[PDB]
């Protein structure tokens, strides 16, 4: 029993991106030295 | 006419070479050929098996006697208990 | 941001003078910023071609192939207005071989439908021989009802093994629609059974009907209730057992707890409960002192005191 | 997208201009009483976009309206069962393109388009398709017809229809013998 | 990689159509737009694939049958089998900890109801694959073709556990006494292939009815709804020959096996009417499909791909 | 159940019958109002051509349609075209209705009318239009 | 203690059409690639 | 259930938009003000360079950072910077615009008007700044 | 109860003596 | 719905007959 509003959300911007592999082969070693 | 079924019915099968029936069941040259000595046959006796159960015990090779007493033991067993159950006295009455 | 990298390679040569010393910009930071920049536009590229493969994909497997065409062309207007270099090659081809599969057929479906609405006049006239052998046999009379020998014409067509099983829903979907009363449609379908052979299209839903009806009966008595609008086909086997009670139980000899549940709601007069009630409060509790085997029944069998169970 | 009038807009813009003026003068205190430099040129795009989108919405109300009457032609029996219907159809389409109501070209390229489609489901279906397949319009400078810009499918369903309609009854027939 | 993953989509999208194209990855064409093929190419694709179709634009029912195809076409080393396995167990073990907490809760049961819609379409080919986990089917079935709510079940479950049945006759020497008996008829004619599932669902049935009796009659219901019957030629129908579902599949409409067992009776009758000596002899079908004799002199087999492909050419041949 | 609109629909099932026709119909229109208003303002956003939608607004827009059929008076719409397609009063000039809008039988006895005056075009009129049969119409092509 | 008072439907056309197989032998392959 | 903004929002959710325009505008903007000065307020006791910062604080600055931004009158807002960095009207001066800010169709249909001035420096002008596509640019780079 | 209406004829045809 | 904003033009370019 009632009249409900909706809000209009705020535009967002973040990039465009591919979907995410699920293997992320990457490098073997965590560390600046070597 | 072939449009229908026929062929695809005739078109696609394709042929094999024919069974061998006696080697399916029975499997004959599995059987080993041992002459068993006297103790070998001693034990049998003493173990107490009946006429019908020698079925297991023939072919066999001297290495694994007991398992197959054990089976045949088991076999006669199960069956005691089905008898005392009833089971095959329904042909008394007719 | 979106174009950075065209903006990093402007700035380099740009001087200024702080603290009396003058340098350039790069001089103030001393490679590793610009190839992140040529990465950001690398990731629009690959999402475009993400993009255009789904699409292509999906536009291939809708039911009406007039529409995929339009969304086909529509892809392939965009891409050439796009003018893209040659890393876009793998595309064209798949657009185009795409077109043509969609064109063959957008032909083919024509003549597909041609035959469809053929087929439509020719099952009636395939449904009414199949009745009549039935009417005939009715009567007392061998006909032999498998379908590799009848009368085919030129309006028929061919027979296969379906239609006996469609004749059968067919027909039994036809006896409950008539303007007769309730009896009288309960006699026509056991009428029509107690006449088959033991192959019939008449026998095999019947039991399928039977297994459904106990299953139903189950699932009652796990909830613990009796609700009319879940058993429906337990209390459609019901209204046809009455007229025959006696080849029931000899057609199908292995679920003969259901009949004695109907008995004593149609005679005695028990409500549908109350069995639900006794059941669920015996399942606790065994009854089964040993009893129950194939002693206790013939040695009961063979008793002069029962007139009715000695001969069987 | 959600006003309606020029006053209601107004009305925003002048509550949120006297809240905001007051919320960020006061957060670093200042003064209030101690935002108009570029007025004219934020006027002039804020008008143009309510124009903008007032425009979309009118065109949209006429075709609606378009819709509604041609739905309400393609329910009649008799005129499609008759044999001249392509005609009235056509002179239709000239007399809405000659007053305007029509907006541009494409919907009237849309219009044709669908005509068809929704065509089949109906009674006099095919009669109307054959008799309506070789007339010719001017779209875009080009001549052209009906035919040409679409491209044989349709009619088969067309026909279909009453396919099934014969069969219905004919399986009537059957029960009403059978049950009497 | 994405001009990579395409070639490994044109290898499956020819084998879906009846073919075969030995889908190893060292077996791969070259080139320089894509470089060189690993394992974990052949993994990334699965998902890939998966993904890609619940982006789509059609019915739920298009979804569930295209997933099931592709599984279906598979050879044993593929990722989808992997992919399939994973999911399965997930799900087992989201319904046992649903049992132990004791409540229904729809947020955190979501891995078990994916496997239940792709399991709609086709509920053989599933029992014959993962034979070592028929339980979860029984619930399945429960669930779709009876009527039960989700939970009056783990009520159920929860109340069985404290009395244990336990009343033995589980010791493999009682299943072959069960195939045995003279009253069980459904249960003596039984493929090889669905001989594993047998077991589990009524051990499952037992354990949780408590009766003994009860166990064989749904059992029974289960094994023909998932078969097919042969019948004779005689007044008195006699059976000759029980086969799979899966096995007479032609296309990947999940209502095809019906092209499947004309053709076989087709097939049969020819072969009675054309020889004139096979009459005094028991023309049967064994389970591939064979059509043997008695004394085992005529042999001929069968096969879902040329059936399928002479099918399909023999359709397209009537045109303009 | 307190919904203004709501409540005359319970005012309906308690009581009514005896109550004049006029509350029936003000009790009665708020519905059907709100039904077309909330069609037509959901059915102005879409596209026009099918083919240019998604599937989920083809099977909406199809559903939702139906709500503003009309199936009785076409013929007196559809008129006007036709006119115009083949070219290219006050009650008392038609013949057989009197004022009070019935039948005349004295002219009709007497002068021998053949046809009454529905609509136009019942005055001359070559476009015919004749009813025909749709079930013959059908048996026509099959 | 009450009238009831019914009111007439609209009238809704879908085209008639026979009742419908039950094996409904269709095309044994989905999409219009082919 | 006492806050002067959290009855506002529930008493807009519950009665709509029955009432007139500026309750609606106050309502709406009490919270987007609070936002505002407490996001400001945060951002104003950071560090400008992200190298001098922990980890913490970059995340908490890079997620709070954007409700800043706007994107619909950025040109307006760079117009004036350019035509310094280049270099070295009361409506009725503009073409093609009435003072009513409405179009003048006399001008644009007899006069030829090349294009409309929305806004300065479209009088004479050196500065180019021709419109772009990103996914060209894109295809360009790559 | 309850039959699809009919459309209004758009003229009538009458006999006379 | 509005998946985004246009910004606004800094001139228009428009024909004539």
């Amino acid at each position: 029993c009632f009249s409900p509003k909706i809000s209009t959300p705020k535009p967002s911007v973040q990039a465009p991106e591919p979907a995410p592999l699920s293997e992320e082969v990457a490098s073997v070693d965590i560390g600046a030295e070597s | 006419v072939k449009n229908s079924m026929v062929g695809v019915a005739i078109r696609a099968g394709q042929t094999e070479d024919s069974l061998d029936v006696i080697g399916d069941v029975f499997n004959p040259t599995r059987w080993n050929n041992h002459k068993w000595t006297r103790e070998e046959l001693d034990q049998i006796r003493n173990a107490g098996v009946l006429p019908q159960y020698y079925g297991v015990i023939t072919g066999g090779s001297p290495q694994n006697l007991t398992e197959l007493i054990n089976l045949a033991l088991e076999n006669q067993k199960l069956d005691q208990e089905k008898a005392k159950a009833g089971t095959g006295a329904q042909l008394a009455a007719g | 941001k979106s174009g950075g990298s065209n903006f990093l390679q402007q700035v380099r040569g740009e001087r200024i003078t702080l603290n009396g010393v003058d340098a350039t910009v790069e001089e103030i930071v001393g490679n590793a910023a610009i190839v992140e920049a040529q990465g950001t536009e690398y990731k629009l590229v690959a999402k475009y071609q993400e993009d255009l493969a789904l699409g292509v994909q999906s536009a291939i497997l809708q039911d009406d192939p007039t529409i995929g065409l339009a969304q086909i062309q529509k892809l392939k207007e965009q891409n050439n207005l796009l003018q893209p270099g040659e890393e876009l090659t793998p595309q064209r081809q798949m657009l185009i071989n795409a077109e043509a599969s969609l064109l063959e057929a957008v032909k083919r479906k024509s003549a597909e439908q041609a035959k469809e609405n053929t087929k439509l006049i020719q099952t009636q006239n395939k449904q009414l021989v199949i009745d009549q052998v039935y009417q005939r046999r009715l009567a007392g009379d061998n006909v032999s009802t498998n379908y590799e020998d009848l009368p085919v014409s030129e309006a028929t067509g061919e027979f296969k093994r379906s239609d006996m099983n469609n004749y059968a829903s067919a027909k039994l979907q036809q006896i409950d629609q008539m303007d007769i009363p309730e009896a009288a449609k309960d006699a026509q379908k056991v009428a029509l059974l107690r006449a088959d052979t033991n192959n019939g299209p008449f026998r095999n839903a019947f039991q399928t009907l039977t297994q459904d009806a106990a299953g139903e009966w189950q699932a009652a008595v796990i909830r613990g209730q009796y609700d009319p609008d879940k058993m429906q086909r337990f209390e459609s086997l019901r209204r046809a057992y009455t007229q025959d009670p006696s080849s029931f139980a000899a057609l199908y000899p292995d679920q003969a707890q259901l009949f004695s549940t109907f008995d004593q709601m149609d005679k005695i007069g028990l409500d549908p409960q109350t069995m639900i009630e006794a059941d669920k409060q015996a399942a606790s509790q065994s009854r089964e002192m040993r009893m129950e085997s194939d002693k206790a029944w013939q040695e009961l069998k063979n008793d002069s005191r029962n007139k009715d169970l000695s001969r069987l | 997208g959600e006003f309606r009038t020029r006053q209601d807009m107004e009305e925003y813009r002048h509550q949120r201009l006297q809240d905001a003026a007051k919320s960020y003068a006061e957060e670093a205190g200042i003064n209030p009483t101690d935002f108009n430099d570029n007025i004219t040129d934020r006027n002039i795009a804020i008008y143009g976009s309510f124009n903008k989108y007032f425009s979309k919405q009118s065109e949209e109300t006429a075709m609606l309206n378009t819709r509604i009457e041609m739905n309400s032609f393609l329910n009649d029996g008799d005129l499609m069962r008759s044999p001249e219907s392509g005609k009235t159809f056509m002179a239709y389409l000239r007399d809405g393109l000659t007053t305007a109501a029509i907006p541009s070209d494409q919907r009237a390229r849309e219009v044709i388009t669908q005509t068809v489609r929704d065509a089949i489901q109906k009674s006099g279906g095919s009669n109307f398709l054959q008799q309506v397949r070789g007339e010719r319009i001017t779209l875009n400078g080009v001549d052209a017809t009906v035919e040409e810009i679409v491209g044989n499918a349709a009619i088969v369903e067309a026909q279909g229809t009453e396919y099934k309609l014969v069969a219905k009854y004919q399986e009537d027939l059957a029960l009403g013998v059978q049950s009497a | 990689t994405q001009n990579k993953q395409l070639v490994i989509d044109q290898v499956y999208q020819r084998r879906l159509a009846g073919d075969n194209v030995s889908t190893n990855y060292e077996d791969l064409p070259v080139s320089e737009a894509t470089g060189e093929f690993k394992r974990s190419d052949m993994n990334n694709y699965a998902s890939a694939k998966l993904q890609q179709i619940d982006q789509m634009d059609i019915p739920e029912a298009a979804k569930d049958a295209q997933k099931v195809a592709l599984l279906r076409a598979d050879t044993n080393n593929g990722p989808f089998r992997n992919a399939f396995q994973t999911l399965t167990q997930d799900a087992a073990g989201e319904w046992q900890a649903a049992v132990i907490r004791g409540q229904y809760d729809p947020d955190k049961m979501q891995r078990f109801e994916s496997l239940r819609r792709a399991y709609t379409q086709d509920p053989s080919s599933f029992a014959a694959l993962y034979p070592d986990q028929a339980q979860l089917f029984s619930t399945f079935d429960q669930m779709d073709k009876i009527g039960l709510d989700p939970q009056t079940m783990i009520e159920a479950d929860k109340q069985a556990a404290s009395q244990s049945r336990e009343m033995r006759m589980e010791s493999d020497k009682a299943w072959q006494e069960l195939k045995n008996d003279s009253r069980n008829k459904d249960l003596s004619r039984l493929p090889t292939s669905l001989d594993a599932s047998a077991r589990k669902v009524w051990d499952s049935w037992y354990y949780r009815t408590g009766n003994a009796d009860a166990a064989t009659q749904q059992t029974q219901r289960w094994l023909n709804e998932n078969t097919v019957t042969f019948q004779s030629e005689g007044s008195d129908g006699k059976s000759i020959g029980m086969v799979s579902k899966h096995q007479l599949m032609v296309g990947d409409n999940p209502e095809s096996w019906q092209v499947g067992r004309d053709i076989i009776d087709t097939a049969r009758k020819q072969l009675i009417k054309a020889n004139p000596w096979v009459v005094n002899s028991q023309l049967s079908v064994v389970e591939s499909i064979f059509l043997q004799d008695a004394t085992g002199t005529i042999r001929i087999r069968y096969d879902k791909e040329l059936v399928g492909k002479l099918y399909r050419e023999q359709q397209q041949k009537a045109q303009d | 159940m307190c919904e203004p609109v709501s409540i005359g629909l319970g005012i309906m099932s308690v009581a009514g019958a005896t109550m004049s026709a006029s509350q029936q119909a003000k009790a009665e229109g708020a519905a059907i109002d709100a039904q077309n208003r909330q069609a037509q303002e959901m059915i102005k956003q879409m596209n026009y051509s099918d083919a240019n939608l998604k599937m989920q607004e083809r099977d909406l827009k199809e559903q939702q349609m139906a709500e503003l059929t009309e199936t009785t008076l076409n013929g007196i719409r559809n008129q006007g075209m036709v006119r115009a397609a083949v070219a290219e009063d006050t009650v008392k000039e038609r013949a057989g209705i009197t004022e009070s809008y019935n039948r005349d039988y004295a002219a009709i006895f007497g002068n021998r009318i053949a046809n009454i005056e529905n609509t136009q075009s019942a005055i001359r009129g070559q476009g015919k239009i004749i009813k025909t049969s749709p079930l013959a119409h059908a048996l026509n092509v099959a």
